[PDB]
């Protein structure tokens, strides 16, 4: 997911 | 935690801080209308989930907690900004500076137009109520913890509760009375019910764009999209 | 007006005498559940506490006052909401369980027998296993429901001072309850958002059932009552 | 609208 890199990042 | 050792004033001062910006549009047909506010909320949602990480007890929470909060809250979170920029210009809704629209423009895309009244009765709600931004952003982040909650906790009722003291420590400071203070605390949090509703009938409405291809819409979007089916 | 003169107590009274009775089902339990037989059974019930819910609304302290339209308005906005918030409210001891009626009680298992059906059946599970954490009282509940009909159709519209006067008073009516009960005014203020926080969800709840059955309308599986059908075309 | 006629008896 976008989401979970954006999360981490 | 870090959240439940704070005061009510580092919690308020914490969110303020947190504030993401008012983006701009880039400089009306039904394709240029969905093709102006997907660009906007595609950019406007990057800088939630960095607000997001910036709310106390959310980062707390687990990767996949904090992914299941997002995806159900998003459209919420970014309805109740709108709502608040557009607070200060009545019968109009502020999506960004350079971007100022009334009701009469969301006929240009169908169904919209239901929607775009939803936003405004609710900008005339907290105009009426004179909403404070240090109970705005109380609001914006209780949504962010509460929305999802039940589709899973005990940590994130935690923060909520934390989030109402802070909320009565703001009415009590505006010399509020013991009585005006549940009464409005009560005001407040029936429109979430509102807010959660414009959610379900923006997120049906963007799937309907989404089946006539009205716009291409972004594979962030999409899956927000596909949380909610 | 009558609402407005109201004491918490004689507002608690009118709310709990108001109150609907249970309705039983017409679940004959020697049929395993078809998908058909299930919308059946739900819809036939649904279609009976509707009636006793539009003479219910009539004896909301403040509902009377209102127009003709205005009550339509409210009650086609607010129905579904009504409707899960006494599942849930009934389906409270029975944990796992959906208690649609005395004998008619469901787990998740046979919700399973509806397509798109499950989902909506977990979220009513979870919202009966907040009630029950919360320990929620039945002064608490008539007050939630009569929230519910007055709020979820306000903000779609002279007088919606008067709904909100009526809002407040019942505010002011759960907050007597959480003083009475011995609870501090910091646990005052935190159990009123709990529980109003709720509402949220059960508002979403609706909205999902709400396009669950203009599913199985479409899907034609079980033929809804011109009723049913009159509040669903007033919700797309 | 039956909703109507059932508000009014
Ligand atoms: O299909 N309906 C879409 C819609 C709506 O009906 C009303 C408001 C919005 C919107 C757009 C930007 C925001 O910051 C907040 C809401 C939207 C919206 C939401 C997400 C988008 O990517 C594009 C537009
Ligand atoms: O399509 N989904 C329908 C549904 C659901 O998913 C979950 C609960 C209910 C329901 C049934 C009876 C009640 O008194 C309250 C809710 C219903 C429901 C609602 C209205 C009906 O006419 C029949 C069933």
């Amino acid at each position: 997911k976008i989401l979970h890199r954006l999360l981490q990042d | 935690s870090l959240a439940l050792s704070l005061t009510a004033d580092q919690m308020v001062s914490a969110l303020l801080d947190a504030e993401p910006p008012i983006l701009y549009s880039e400089y009306f047909s039904e394709a240029s209308m969905m093709g102006l506010l997907t660009n906007l909320a595609d950019r406007e949602l990057v800088h939630m989930i960095n607000w997001a990480k910036r709310v106390p007890g959310f980062v707390d929470l687990t990767l996949h907690d904090q992914v299941h909060l997002l995806e159900c809250a998003w459209l919420e979170i970014l309805m109740i900004g709108l709502v608040w920029r557009s607070m200060e210009h009545p019968g109009k809704l502020l999506f960004a500076p350079n971007l100022l629209l009334d009701r009469n423009q969301g006929k240009c895309v169908e169904g919209m137009v239901e929607i775009f009244d939803m936003l405004l009765a609710t900008s005339s709600r907290f105009r009426m109520m004179n909403l404070q931004g240090e109970e705005f952003v109380c609001l914006k982040s209780i949504i962010l913890l509460n929305s999802g909650v039940y589709t899973f906790k005990d940590h994130i009722h935690r923060v909520l509760d934390k989030i109402t003291d802070t909320l009565i420590h703001l009415m009590a400071k505006a010399g509020l009375t013991l009585q005006q203070q549940h009464q409005r605390l009560a005001q407040l949090l029936l429109i979430l019910s509102h807010i959660r509703h414009m959610s379900n009938k923006g997120m049906e409405h963007l799937y309907s764009m989404k089946c006539k291809n009205v716009v291409p819409l972004s594979d962030l979007l999409l899956e927000m999209l596909d949380a909610h089916r």
